[PDB]
């Protein structure tokens, strides 16, 4: 029917893999738009780790 | 059938098919207070690349990256509307709930600014009905609920493979949002501008779908 | 009387189930294709196997020991797509 794992990868990655596998025989309508127009960053799940140690932020002050 | 394939695949060959580049500009966004953000203390870790800088402890969002993201977001929104797609407006914020609800009515699309039930998008057959067509796109005008946690629809939509176009503030999590648009979601002028931009984007997509249909009808 | 005797002979015999990992455990026993989905989709290429069946007890105020059975199965079509759930 589909894949409901959030952390495996982007929605695009799972959809095209299931279609290539042969389980999803009806291509979703939004898939064609995604191939023609991809976003700047692929939506891959990442854990928001907290910064420890001497590492600081790279944001510069506006002066 | 072949002409049905032709009309579906026609707008895919033009990047500026809907001529959305004239709707907004850097100056237009700047006057809407879209470059402002929360304090430096609330800066989420994933929003660091999208921040131009911090002005006296107040983060400033880089509108140049906002314009690049917003251009794709509006372009992606129109195409899924062109193909007769269901669009849902989700925003759990008790200051623009009526405005967003009225915005969807004018565009003819659906809105859900009320309390979000747990098993709505996942356990759809029990909540709504036996056979229900899931929305093909979700728009988040606010990715946070009233308790400053990420909205449930953001996580559920990724489970159901539904693309989400959501405005992310400086304290949001754009990790699961496929088309993030870093901007300001608190000032009334900013929220009003985003709704109007999505109003014209949907209306143009609905109209230009009808115009090409008329041309197809007279083709044969 | 012959009919009743024949009926008894057709009840003693038991079907020999698919041999799993051992003679008595359920590890490796197939359950056939998964049930069709609510949309009418049919999955006959998928096959499922049982990996672990274990009785689980919980303490309740009234009954006492509330025995519950949990299982962990994996499904797959043989073309590269597979999954697991409990
Ligand atoms: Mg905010
Ligand atoms: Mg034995």
């Amino acid at each position: 029917a589909g894949s409901r794992l959030e952390t495996v990868g982007s929605i695009f990655s799972r959809t095209r893999d299931l279609i290539r596998a042969g389980v999803l025989k009806e291509k979703p309508l939004w898939l064609d738009i995604y191939n023609a127009f991809p976003p700047l960053r692929e939506p891959v799940f990442r854990r928001p780790r907290l910064r420890y140690g001497k590492a600081k932020a790279a944001v510069q002050d506006i002066f | 059938n072949d002409l049905r394939d032709r009309i579906l695949s026609e707008p895919l060959k033009h990047a500026d098919f809907f001529n959305l580049k004239e709707l907004f500009s850097v100056r237009s966004l700047f006057d809407a207070r879209v470059h402002l953000g929360h304090k430096a203390g609330c800066r989420h870790r994933f929003m660091e690349p999208y921040l131009f800088g911090s002005r006296l402890g107040q983060d400033i969002i880089d509108l140049e990256q906002t314009a690049a993201h917003l251009q794709l977001a509006l372009n992606f929104t129109a195409h899924v509307a062109y193909r007769e797609g269901i669009i849902l407006f989700v925003s759990r914020h008790r200051q623009f709930a009526h405005l967003i609800e009225t915005t969807a009515r004018d565009c003819g699309e659906y809105a859900h600014t009320r309390y979000f039930k747990g098993g709505l998008l996942t356990n759809a057959p029990l909540l709504l009905g036996p056979g229900v067509r899931l929305p093909d796109l979700i728009i988040f005008l606010h990715t946070l609920n009233n308790v400053f946690e990420p909205h449930v629809a953001v996580r559920d939509a990724a489970k159901m493979n539904i693309p989400t176009v959501g405005i992310v503030d400086t304290n949001c999590n754009p990790a699961l949002i496929t088309y993030p648009v870093p901007g300001n979601d608190d000032s009334p002028p900013a929220v009003r501008l985003f709704c109007r931009l999505f109003q014209v984007a949907i209306s143009r997509a609905k109209e230009k779908r009808r115009q090409v249909e008329a041309l197809y009808r007279l083709q044969g | 009387v012959q009919q009743r005797e024949e009926w008894d002979r057709r009840r003693k015999m038991k079907v020999k189930r698919e041999r799993g990992w051992s003679g008595n455990t359920w590890g490796g026993v197939s359950l056939g294709p998964p049930d069709p989905g609510p949309n009418g989709e049919t999955y006959d290429d998928f096959d499922t196997r049982i990996l672990e069946v274990r009785n689980v007890f919980n303490m309740t105020a009234k009954e006492g020991r509330k025995r519950s059975v949990r299982v962990l199965v994996a499904v797959g079509n043989g073309k590269g797509a597979a999954g697991f759930a409990i």
